[PDB]
Parts: structure tokens; C-alpha cells; sequence
């Protein structure tokens, strides 16, 4: 969870993976391996395990081992490491990669949930409340941005 | 009824209307909260120290930046609330009113009139800490005092731009005897300061009854921060002091200060760092007390117009902006090994150790002399002041000199017994009270003994104290001429006629 | 010392009366602003029937 | 400045302090020196860096504060540290302890932007050799001897006219001796600096020596700053050849100043704290100071007592950088005499016994005798009715009314302050003239025929004035 | 014995600001009427508007 | 540590079964004050003093096993 022993990873992930292109293609590796520690019994018997070989092998192999060999002989760089305890941390990061790398996207204020990709602001943005159509905002449609305004305002009401 | 158009007036007021804002945040997560401090996240770069403005008003001055990481404090209580909560920042620290208005309101240390004052009298804001001026931005002021000992100024006269350290007594009255300080002040009308932190609300309240009892007590202002008042806090009032102070210094005026209970600032900065889970200096607290008060310390400015720009800028206000120093020293045992004790003792522009003993064995006036050393001394002592104010150390030579005769058991000279008559009589003489004024027109009482046959003339401490009151008696007879004389203050030996045939009056006088 | 005391208390006791006069006022503006800042609509039949 | 063109850096890490946690061009590391000068908010920023540590992440510090900013950042690499310009046409001019122009610009002459690392020499290379040294000091260059190029502990009070003996030496290390003749200064009061100019007009001298001043609170590294451009200076001066002979302010600041500088590492400091290696940093410092080959690197040693500690490992050091032990006397202040200093604990280490051999084990150590010879003439014959001490001991007091009179003398300061003219002194009049008038010879020469009289022509001609 | 009247000056007008505390708390109050009365998500369309 | 690498970890992800770089020089890995954290020179002579470049040889005492530090 420390991410940054992952961050090394993800780092490594767009570099060796995404020089691979394993991010996308261990990105399905890595989606494997999320499911394998994902298996609860593979958290039961998550660490008992003293060779952290018998890791990387009852792991690939309990599996499937769908890492790459780049994940399979990085599955003794990590699992070696055992910072391979944290799976998730470079895994976000790892979307962080590939996602950082194509990042757009939003944010919506007063409203039920936006996130419409914008590569710039208002770009993809008041294209979307322009392009609202849904103009809604539903979730925090009225109370939320009329307790906006007048959220301010109640702030005005600290005079009492 | 009356205050209905207020409502109006608040609608008036609220007539400025709301808009609802800032679509992204603009805001952080305050990631785990622990008793204030708050592991945080979001919102994350910025002007490292801002002040954030959370929940309540409570704004945040965190000026911790790990990468990417984030922890958060103010003064307040964090204890019902939960962690993570989006940061509300406020963009930074604040300033109260920075003015001159206050005179000597009061208030809570935020400047609160927690007197229940209301009273804002300052100018706009005012952010706290501040460095010193240039040179002959603080150029030497001599401005002198005779502070309610006579002995006061005696030993040791000032300026404006000083700062000397005084040792003090715990349950002494080295707080009373630090509070008996004031008479003068009060008396002087004059522009000062005063800081007090952890505060006692008895004393705060007896406090101020003597206040009421200080004539003035308007003739400079204190805000107030009591038991309570944050480690932070306690490091915040010294930087505080500055804020509208410059509306004296930088008014050009004399700037005066008085910090004091400077450890709780300091153990403040403690449970601050071990609470910071931070190595400190010794006693769990930073050793920053050198930059601490070196920004902190620094300030103090004599009076000098390369303050060219003090106050109006300069709008002369070319002009000097004065800072005057008000230590305060004391410590358990007065102990020096401490760190703090030992470079804030160097930074000291006077050391003055106060003595248990004297008002331990009672007498009033207790403190340590010589012991206690001030370097600005008797310069401001004018010119009789400055003329009549040699023989101190002699008897503290000499009195204790002539102490040493005793150390073989009836050792003594008739002559030594002089040494005893000037150094133990003359001891006799001197004396200040619990509460005791001093009248600098009294400049002349102390050059009476030597000037005056006072040395032998009712050499009897029944006759000194007595026949000596019977003195301020032939003042009630004759005193015309001290109109012109603290309207002097100086040497002339043409008073100094007056003092012989004043000395015949003491004859009158007894 | 003593005396002005009791002075200054029926001064307050006044406020008092004048205060509870002032409710009504209050409710009036009270009212008057929500509209105001309603900044929206303002539907006056709502009786909110503040003091 | 060096390069730094480019920006380089990145962030600061976490951002506390002004040693960085800080991102920098990640492979991008110089010497830890070499200096790393970025844009502080509006400020250019500058560190050279604190930690050399990789990433371009290592401690890089600064004598400032950070608050404010982001922890992004990219700083620039000054690729030199210690190169600022130096060399002896700051002379007179006013440096900040920058270097700056200080005053209104103070303009310390703009030279070679000058690495500060100037440092020891060959075992030959300034000196292998010994250099001795005297600017002929009315009664005190004849007083003690010195080793000419270094520096040597001063012990004393007040009233030194040590503005004033300072003319004396503007009328000798400026004047009576020629080797450029460089001075600087930390810590003091802000407009008694400012008189410290005023005295600058005292002296008026003041353009030997380039104004450079710390102002105590100036931050620990700030405060510890100026010494190794002073060598970039020397570098003009010593190496100049016009010898460099800077006058010396601050021990205390500076040992207290190393206290508070690795205090700041939080390392297993020196003692108490302190900086470890301050007295490596003195084998450093008089590995400076040296009567050159270039010019002698000389250096006036007075230092910021710190607390003027017992066994002082400063006095420790100081000791041994004191060829001459010094005293000042408010006594002979009280005695006024334009010899008004303490004669008493000041003289050079080796000069009365040998290396003057006689020439001082005669004149200066026999003299010393006459130190006896008014102490207790002076002093015991004091004791009681002298009528007892042979005349000679009331000659030892014509040694101190007649010959110490003669020790009164004018000073060249005096002339650069009083007026009363003063010298190069010639010690031969004393060795001889004040040695055998003192003692033996011309004893009706009076006191104040001696008084306030420079060498024995002066005092013993004043005696034909008697 | 004056300036305690003064301060029934300052703490009475102080309660006259307190009803006036309360007085807007209640108006407060009619004010969340006025977002329960004539409200519009028009209005909504007017924020819409502010996009 | 370990995870600095990360382009030898982008080695290690083969690199980490692909292998064998054990020789007398492997890459001082940290330089801080004649202190370098320190590769290769596996199984090294006794505090086996290295000599160094344009400087003395160096000797590190007790394997560091990770990178060796060097004096
Ligand atoms: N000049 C004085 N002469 C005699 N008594 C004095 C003097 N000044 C103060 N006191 C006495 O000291 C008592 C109050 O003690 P206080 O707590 O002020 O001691 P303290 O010295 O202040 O301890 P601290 O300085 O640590 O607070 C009072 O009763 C007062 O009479």
C-alpha cells in the first residue's frame, strides 16, 4: 500500500510493460493476477509462504499465471520482493499509467456524477452541461446547488 | 422595535447576495484526523502554512508538505469530529486589525475583546511576526526610566530598542514583584506591551482590579490566552506582538513589548514536537528557540529614521521608529543550563538576576545585584542621574566586603566599621517595597547621603526611615524647587546649594 | 456605586419590551429577505407565520 | 554564475526546510557544493546542496525560509557554488555579507566571480618559513614581537581605541605597512554599524577593506557564510601579494554559529552539539592564514568570545593561534596613559629569552624584570612607606612614573584621532633608550616627559621639555 | 457606577444584535419557504443558464 | 532500496530469473561522502581495498549484501 515500492512498479509497467506494451497486455496479466490474489483462500493462504518461489509458483501457477514473463520472471521480481503484497497500489497506478497517459475527463458540480472526458476544461464540459440534454444534475440537482447559492447566503445569515 | 432596522441594515448587509462556486474542488479530503491532526489528502500543493478555514471557521495552518502527504492542525477541538472529511481551506494564516487604535483595550488573545470589549480599536489586519529595522532604522534611543525602585533606573538606565534579561523568582513576587514593575508604567503613559499565554483567570481577574488600581491601565493593551491557549498559540503571541506594533515603531513611535512564560512557547513547541512525533532539541522542543527568537528576537528598534519609511512611508515617518524590548527571565533555580537559557541568555542586552533572599528573609525588594547585569545602565541616568549614581558596587562591594569580616569571628576595624556604616548603614538605607513607586525627583533624595550629610544626617534607620520621611516632610515644608528639578534632571551644583541648605532643612526636617 | 444598578436593569427590562415588540418586525423581514434571497420565486402565500 | 541555465531540478519533494526534499532533474546531481540556483517564488532560488543524494533528491539548503510554495518546483544547477565576485577591488566598498552592495550599492569591487574555496598551501608554498612581525606600535609593537601573516589571540575589555589603534593600523597596515590590509565584520548593532561607519570616517581608512557585514540575525548559515569568499579575496590580497591581512570579528558567532550548524544536521554533532569539525575547520583556517609566499595571509585574531568558555577548545585554539597572549587594562585606562591598555599578560610567545636571544631576554625579558621591579616597587613598596624600598624601587616607580609615562606615547592612531602623532615605534629606543633610560639611564626624565611620549627621544627628549 | 450602565449600553445592544441573531435565524426559517415556495427548476434552467 | 530500480526492474521482470552480472565492478550505488552504496565485486577480498578510481583503493569491510557501502 506504501504504492511507492509500487510506484517503482507502475513505473516499470508503462517501462517495461507498456515498452511490451504489456501495460495493456499485463494489463490483462495484471487483471489475472488482482483475480488470483483476489482468491481468498490465495489471501488465506496468501502468506504462510517462507519461499517467496513457492509464491510466484503456487501463484502463477495456482492461477493460471496469466502474467507476462516479464510478470513471470518480474513474479520473481516482485514476489521475491514480496512487494508483491500490495497488488492494487501500481495497479491504479498502473491505470494511472495508461489512464494518466490518456487523461481527460470531469467533474460534476451541483449534479449527479459527470467525469465526461475533457481534455481540456470546459471543453468536453460545457460541451456536457451545454450538451445537457441532461441539465438534471439530479443527485445534486436543486438542494445542493440551490444550498449553493444559498449556502453562501446562509453564510450571509451568520449576521443572524 | 430599535435594532428591526439592523435586520434591514443585515439585509442591507446580505443585500450583497450569494452565488453557489468553485465546481471542482478547491477541496481536499482530511484523510485520518487524530486529535487535530489530521493525516489529509487532496487540494495538496500551495502556500505551504495556509491557514485552512474548516468546518466551524477553523482554518488549518499546516505547513507541513510531505509529497503528497498531508497532515493538518488549528487551535481548537478536534474531538467529536471524523477523519477524511473534505479539507476546507481557507488560502493561508490571517491578520487581526493592524492599528494603534487599542491603547489599552482588551480582548482574547485573537484580539476576541474576550473582556467582552467588543472593542475593535486597530486598523484593518495585522499579520504577527516581524524582523528588526536597519541600521539607524533602530538607532540607539536612551530614553531612561526610574521604574518604582529608585534603585530602579540606579543600577541600570535604558533605552528605547532594548531588551534585558531579568532572572525571577518563583512564588516570590517575581510575578508580583514582575507585576509591582508597572508603577511607572502605568504612571508613564507611555507605549508598551504585554503577552501572557496558559493564563490564570484569578490573576486575570485580581489582574485587572489592579488594573482599574493602575491609573492607566489604558496606556497599553494586552490580549489574553489562558490555560487553554494552543502550543501553537503560545509559540503565536511573540509573533503576534508585531502585527499593529509597527503603529508604534512604524508608527515611528516607541514600539514596547512584554513576552513572558517564553517556556510555554517553547514546551509548547515540546508536545508540538513529540506530538509532531518529531526529534527535538532537548526537552522534546525544537531547538528553533535560536531562529525562533532570532526572528523572534530581533525586533527590537531604537528609534531611527532610516525607519525612513516607518509608519507613512515615509511620510516622515522619515522617521525613527523606536522598539523597546520587554524581557521577561525567570526559571526554577533560574536554571541557565537550559539551551534556551543558555543562547537566549547571549542574546540578552541585560542579565539581571533577582534574589530570593532579600524579601526572603523578607526584604521587600529582593532582587540579585550584580548578579543582575544589564548593559545599557546608567547612561540614560541624566546628568545628576548620571553624576550621583556611582557608589553601588562599592557596597556590594564593600557591605559585602565588609561582610567578610565576619567570616573569623570578631575580626573588625573601626574603619571597616565604616565599611559597615556606607556599607552595612548605608545598606540600611536602601529599600524597595512590594508595591513601590520611585520619584526620579527622589534622583536628588538618593544624592542627599553623599550630597547631603544623609550619609551621618539621621544616620538612624529610626531617623532614616523616620527623620528621612520627616525629609519628604520639609519637601511639605519646602519642596518649591523640584518643579525645576525633575523639570532638570541634571547636574547643577546650583541646586546643589539647595541641597546643603536642604540638608539644614533636614536639620528642620530632623 | 450602588444605586444606578437598578436604573440599568429597567433599561434592559425596556429592550425586553421593545425586544418582543420587535418580533413582529423580525417575522416582517424575516419574510421580506426570504424573498429576497429566494432569488428564484417568491410565493408570499407560504405563511411561514414566524414570530 | 555558472551554469544553471536550464532550469534544471524539478519539485522539492516534501517540502519543509530549506535543505531539499526536492525532485530534481532526477538524474541531475552536481557536487553538493556545486550549487543548485532556482526561482524562489518571485526570488531566484538558489541551494547548493545540503545532501549530495540521488534522484535529484538530496538535501540542498539555503540561509532562507520556504513557506508558501508548492512542493513542484525545478531549480536550476548554479554549477559553482563559491564563485562570487572576488579579489582586492572591494576594498573599502560595501560588500553585503552577500557581497553585495551592501551600502548605497555598497559596490565592493566586482571581481572574479571567486571560488571561496582558497584554502592551505605547500609545506613551502606560503612560507615554509617563519615570518615575524611588528607595525612599531608606540610602546607595543616594541612590546611584544609577532609572527607576521597569521593571527593571534586577543583578550581584552574596553576602551581600546581599537577604532583608533586601528587607525594606527589603517596608519600601519594601511600606512605603516602596506600589505592590503582587509577587514570584516557579523553581528552588530544596526545603526552603531552604521557608526561603525561613522567610525569608517573615523579611521576614513575605511576603503583598505571592503564593508561586509552579517547582522547577528542573519540565519546559521547566513551568519557562517562569509570566511571562504574572504579567501576568494585574499585571493586577491595574500595572493595578491599585498599581504592579506584581514581583521577578525566573531568567535562566538562562529563557534556557536557551528553549534547551531550541526545542530540543523541533527548528526552526531561536536560536543555539546557543536560542529564537529569547526577546529578542522580552523586546521582550514589558519591553513589560510599564512606570511604567504603570495602575500602574507594574515588575519587580526579577536574572537565573539564564545561565552569566553573556560579551556575554551576556542582559546584551546586560540592559544597557539595566540603567538602573543593579550590583556587590556581599564588599570592602565585608569592610568589613562596614551599607553592606556594592559601591558600585563601581552607579549609575543618567544621573543624576551630567545629569538630576540638577549636583543628581548636583555631589553624585553630584563624589562620584564623591571615588571617585577614597579610591581612590587609599585606594589609592594606601595604596601607600606616605600622609605624602606631603595629608590630604585621608587625608580621602578620612575619606572612607572618616569618609564611607564614613556610608555605613554603618542599613537599614530592618535594622530588619526587626537592628533597626537604617534609612530612606528623603534624599539631600540626602547631596548636601549627606554631599556637603559627606564632602568638606569636620564631617571630625572620625568614623568610626564615620559608621558604620553613616544620612544625615549620623545619621552627622555621630553625630558630636555622634562 | 456610570460605566456599568454602559455596559447595560453595550450588553443591551449586544441582545438587540442577539434577537437580531435570532432574527434572521428565523428569517432563515421563512427563507427555506422561499425555496419551498416558488421555486423553479426554471431556475435550475437559469443555473443551467450560468454554465 | 530494491524497487529504485525499476529499470532493472524493468530488466528484473526477465531480469529478475534473467540474470549473472557478479564481477569485481558493479556500479557504486549510492555516492554520498566516500559512502556509495556499491555493486558488482561480489564475493570481495578481505574489507577488499578497491583501487579506486582516480583514487586509493577502496575498502568496504563487511559485505553489505544488497550494495556494498565503500569508504
Ligand atoms: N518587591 C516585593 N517585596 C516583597 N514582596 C513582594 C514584592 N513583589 C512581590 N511580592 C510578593 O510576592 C507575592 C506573590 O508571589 P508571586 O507568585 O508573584 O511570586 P513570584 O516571585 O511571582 O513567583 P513567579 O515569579 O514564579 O510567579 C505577593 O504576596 C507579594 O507581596
Amino acid at each position: 500500500e506504501f504504492i511507492t515500492v509500487a510506484r517503482p512498479y507502475a513505473k516499470a509497467a508503462f517501462d517495461f510493460a507498456v515498452e511490451h506494451q504489456s501495460v495493456e497486455r499485463w494489463q490483462d496479466m495484471l487483471a489475472f493476477a488482482a483475480e488470483v490474489t483476489k482468491n481468498e483462500q490465495m489471501a488465506e493462504l496468501l502468506s504462510g509462504a517462507l519461499a517467496p518461489e513457492t509464491l510466484a509458483e503456487s501463484f502463477i501457477a495456482v492461477a493460471g499465471e496469466q502474467l507476462d514473463e516479464n510478470g513471470q520472471n518480474l513474479i520473481r521480481v516482485m514476489a521475491e520482493n514480496g512487494r508483491l503484497n500490495a497488488l492494487p497500489d501500481v495497479l491504479e497506478q498502473f491505470i494511472h499509467l495508461r489512464a494518466v497517459s490518456e487523461a481527460t475527463a470531469e467533474v460534476d458540480v451541483i449534479s449527479a456524477a459527470a467525469l465526461s472526458e475533457q481534455q481540456l476544461a470546459k471543453i468536453s464540459a460545457a460541451m456536457e452541461k451545454r450538451l445537457s440534454r441532461k441539465v438534471k444534475l439530479n443527485a445534486k440537482i436543486d438542494k445542493s446547488v440551490m444550498a449553493g447559492v444559498i449556502i453562501r447566503a446562509g453564510d450571509m445569515v451568520i449576521d443572524g | 422595535q430599535l435594532n428591526s432596522t439592523e435586520i434591514s441594515e443585515l439585509i442591507k448587509q446580505r443585500i450583497a447576495q450569494f452565488n453557489v462556486v468553485s465546481e471542482a474542488h478547491n477541496e481536499g479530503t482530511i484523510v485520518s484526523v487524530s486529535d487535530g491532526v489530521i493525516r489529509i489528502h487532496g487540494l495538496a500543493d500551495a502556500m505551504q502554512g495556509e491557514m485552512i478555514s474548516l468546518p466551524g471557521n477553523r482554518y488549518a495552518i499546516a505547513l507541513n508538505l510531505e509529497r503528497d502527504s498531508v497532515g493538518a492542525v488549528v487551535m481548537g477541538p478536534y474531538a467529536d469530529l471524523a477523519e477524511g472529511m473534505k479539507v476546507k481551506a481557507t488560502g493561508r494564516i490571517l491578520e487581526v486589525p493592524v492599528g494603534r487604535g487599542l491603547l489599552g483595550r482588551v480582548v482574547n488573545t485573537l484580539g476576541a475583546p474576550i473582556d467582552g470589549k467588543g472593542p475593535l480599536d486597530h486598523d484593518g489586519f495585522s499579520a504577527v511576526e516581524a524582523i528588526a529595522p536597519g541600521v539607524i532604522e533602530r538607532q540607539s534611543v536612551d530614553q531612561p526610566v526610574q521604574t518604582g525602585y529608585k534603585a530602579v533606573d540606579s543600577m541600570i538606565p535604558i533605552g528605547r530598542g532594548q531588551r534585558e534579561l531579568i532572572i525571577g523568582d518563583r512564588q516570590t513576587g517575581k510575578t508580583a514583584l514582575a507585576i509591582d514593575a508597572i508603577i511607572n508604567q502605568r504612571d508613564s503613559g507611555i507605549k508598551a506591551i504585554y503577552v501572557a499565554i496558559g493564563q490564570k483567570a484569578s490573576t486575570i481577574s485580581n489582574v485587572v482590579r489592579k488594573l482599574e488600581e493602575h491609573g492607566a491601565l489604558a496606556n497599553t493593551i494586552v490580549v489574553v490566552a489562558t490555560a487553554s491557549e494552543s502550543a501553537a498559540l503560545q509559540y503565536l503571541a511573540p509573533y503576534a506582538g508585531a502585527a499593529m506594533g509597527e503603529y508604534f515603531r512604524d508608527r515611528g513611535e516607541d514600539a514596547l513589548i512584554i513576552y513572558d512564560d517564553l517556556s510555554k512557547q517553547a514546551v509548547a513547541y515540546r508536545q508540538i514536537s513529540l506530538l509532531l512525533r518529531r526529534p527535538p532539541g532537548r526537552e522534546a522542543f525544537p531547538g528553533d528557540v535560536f531562529y525562533l527568537h532570532s526572528r523572534l528576537l530581533e525586533r527590537a528598534a531604537r528609534v531611527n529614521a532610516e525607519y525612513v519609511e516607518a509608519f507613512t512611508k515615509g511620510e516622515v515617518k522619515g522617521k525613527t521608529g523606536s522598539l523597546t524590548a520587554l524581557p521577561i527571565i525567570e526559571t526554577q533555580a533560574g536554571d541557565v543550563s537550559a539551551f534556551v537559557p543558555t543562547n537566549v541568555i547571549s542574546i540578552t542586552d541585560g542579565q539581571i538576576f533577582l534574589e530570593t533572599n532579600l524579601f526572603n528573609a523578607g526584604i521587600r525588594p529582593a532582587v540579585n545585584p550584580g548578579i543582575s547585569v544589564s548593559r545599557v545602565g546608567g547612561a540614560a541616568q541624566t546628568k545628576i542621574m548620571k553624576k550621583l549614581s556611582g557608589g553601588i558596587r562599592t557596597a556590594l562591594a564593600q557591605y559585602r566586603e565588609l561582610a567578610a569580616f565576619s567570616q573569623f569571628a570578631s575580626d573588625l576595624d573601626d574603619a571597616t566599621r565604616n565599611q559597615l556604616d556606607h556599607g552595612q548603614k548605608v545598606t540600611e538605607l536602601l529599600k524597595q517595597k512590594q508595591y513601590a513607586p520611585m520619584s526620579v525627583a527622589q534622583q536628588s533624595l538618593v544624592l542627599f547621603a553623599a550630597e547631603r550629610g544623609y550619609l551621618a544626617d539621621v544616620e538612624l534607620s529610626k531617623i532614616g526611615s523616620f527623620e528621612a520621611a520627616l525629609l519628604a516632610y520639609v519637601d511639605r515644608d519646602h519642596a518649591p524647587l523640584m518643579q525645576e528639578i525633575n523639570q532638570t534632571g541634571g547636574y547643577n551644583d546650583e541646586i546643589e546649594g539647595k541641597l546643603k541648605g536642604i540638608l539644614d532643612s533636614f536639620k528642620a526636617t530632623q | 456605586q450602588a444605586e444606578i444598578e437598578a436604573e440599568r436593569k429597567r433599561a434592559r427590562e425596556e429592550l425586553r419590551k421593545q425586544v418582543a415588540i420587535l418580533a413582529v418586525a423580525g417575522a416582517e423581514k424575516i419574510i421580506e429577505r426570504s424573498v429576497d434571497e429566494a432569488a428564484n420565486s417568491d410565493i408570499v402565500d407560504k405563511l411561514v407565520a414566524e414570530l | 554564475h555558472h551554469h544553471h541555465h536550464g532550469m534544471a531540478t524539478g519539485k522539492i519533494v516534501q517540502v519543509i526546510g530549506a535543505v531539499v526534499d526536492v525532485e530534481f532533474p532526477q538524474d541531475a546531481v552536481p557536487r553538493v557544493y556545486d550549487a543548485l540556483e532556482v526561482q524562489n517564488g518571485n526570488e531566484r532560488l538558489v541551494l547548493e546542496v545540503q545532501q549530495q543524494l540521488g534522484g535529484g533528491i538530496v538535501r540542498t539548503i539555503a540561509m532562507g525560509s520556504s513557506d508558501g510554495l508548492r512542493r513542484g518546483l525545478d531549480v536550476k544547477d548554479l554549477e559553482h557554488p563559491i564563485e562570487v565576485p572576488v579579489g582586492k577591488a572591494t576594498l573599502g566598498r560595501i560588500m553585503n555579507v552577500l557581497g553585495e552592495p551592501v551600502d548605497m550599492k555598497g559596490e565592493i569591487g566586482e571581481e572574479e566571480r571567486w571560488a571561496i574555496h582558497r584554502a592551505a598551501p605547500s609545506y613551502e608554498e606560503l612560507s615554509n618559513s617563519q615570518e615575524l612581525l611588528e607595525t612599531g606600535i608606540k610602546v607595543i609593537d616594541l612590546m611584544a614581537p609577532f609572527a607576521k601573516g597569521g593571527k593571534v589571540g586577543l583578550f581584552g575589555g574596553a576602551g581600546v581605541g581599537k577604532t583608533v589603534n586601528m587607525m594606527e593600523l589603517i596608519r600601519n597596515i594601511a600606512i605603516e605597512h602596506s600589505g592590503y590590509s582587509v577587514f570584516a565584520g557579523v553581528g552588530e548593532r544596526t545603526r552603531e554599524g552604521n557608526d561603525f561607519y561613522h567610525e569608517m570616517t573615523d579611521s576614513n581608512v575605511i576603503d583598505k577593506v571592503s564593508l561586509v557585514y552579517g547582522q547577528m540575525n542573519e540565519p546559521p548559515g547566513n551568519r557562517l557564510r562569509v570566511a571562504l569568499t574572504g579567501l576568494t579575496m585574499a585571493e586577491k590580497f595574500r595572493d595578491e601579494g599585498r599581504d592579506v591581512l584581514l581583521f577578525v570579528d566573531n568567535i562566538y558567532r562562529y563557534t556557536l554559529a557551528g553549534t547551531e550548524v550541526s545542530a540543523l544536521l541533527g548528526r552526531m554533532p561536536s560536543a555539546v552539539g557543536y560542529q564537529p569539525t569547526l577546529a578542522e575547520e580552523m586546521g582550514v583556517l589558519q591553513e589560510r592564514i599564512t606570511s604567504t609566499k603570495t602575500g602574507s595571509i594574515t588575519s587580526v585574531q579577536a574572537v565573539y568570545v564564545p561565552a569566553d568558555d573556560l579551556t575554551d577548545p576556542s582559546p584551546a585554539t586560540t592559544f597557539a593561534h595566540l603567538d602573543a597572549t593579550v590583556v587590556l587594562s581599564r588599570q592602565i585606562a585608569s592610568l589613562g596613559i596614551y599607553p592606556a591598555v594592559d601591558p600585563l599578560d601581552s607579549t609575543s610567545r618567544q621573543l624576551d629569552p630567545l629569538v630576540v636571544g638577549q636583543e628581548h631576554y636583555d631589553t624585553a625579558r630584563g624589562v620584564q624584570s623591571i615588571l617585577q621591579r614597579y610591581q612590587e616597587l609599585k606594589d609592594i613598596i606601595a604596601i607600606l612607606g616605600m622609605d624602606e624600598l631603595s629608590e630604585e624601587d621608587k625608580l621602578v616607580v620612575a619606572r612607572a612614573r618616569k618609564i611607564q609615562r614613556f610608555l605613554s606615547q603618542p599613537f599614530f592612531v592618535a594622530e588619526v584621532f587626537t592628533g597626537s602623532p604617534g609612530k612606528y615605534v623603534s624599539l631600540k629606543d626602547t631596548i636601549r633608550g627606554f631599556k637603559g633610560i627606564m632602568e638606569g639611564e636620564y631617571d630625572h626624565l620625568p614623568e610626564q616627559a615620559f608621558y604620553m611620549v613616544g620612544s625615549i627621544e620623545e619621552a627622555v627628549e621630553k625630558a630636555k621639555k622634562l
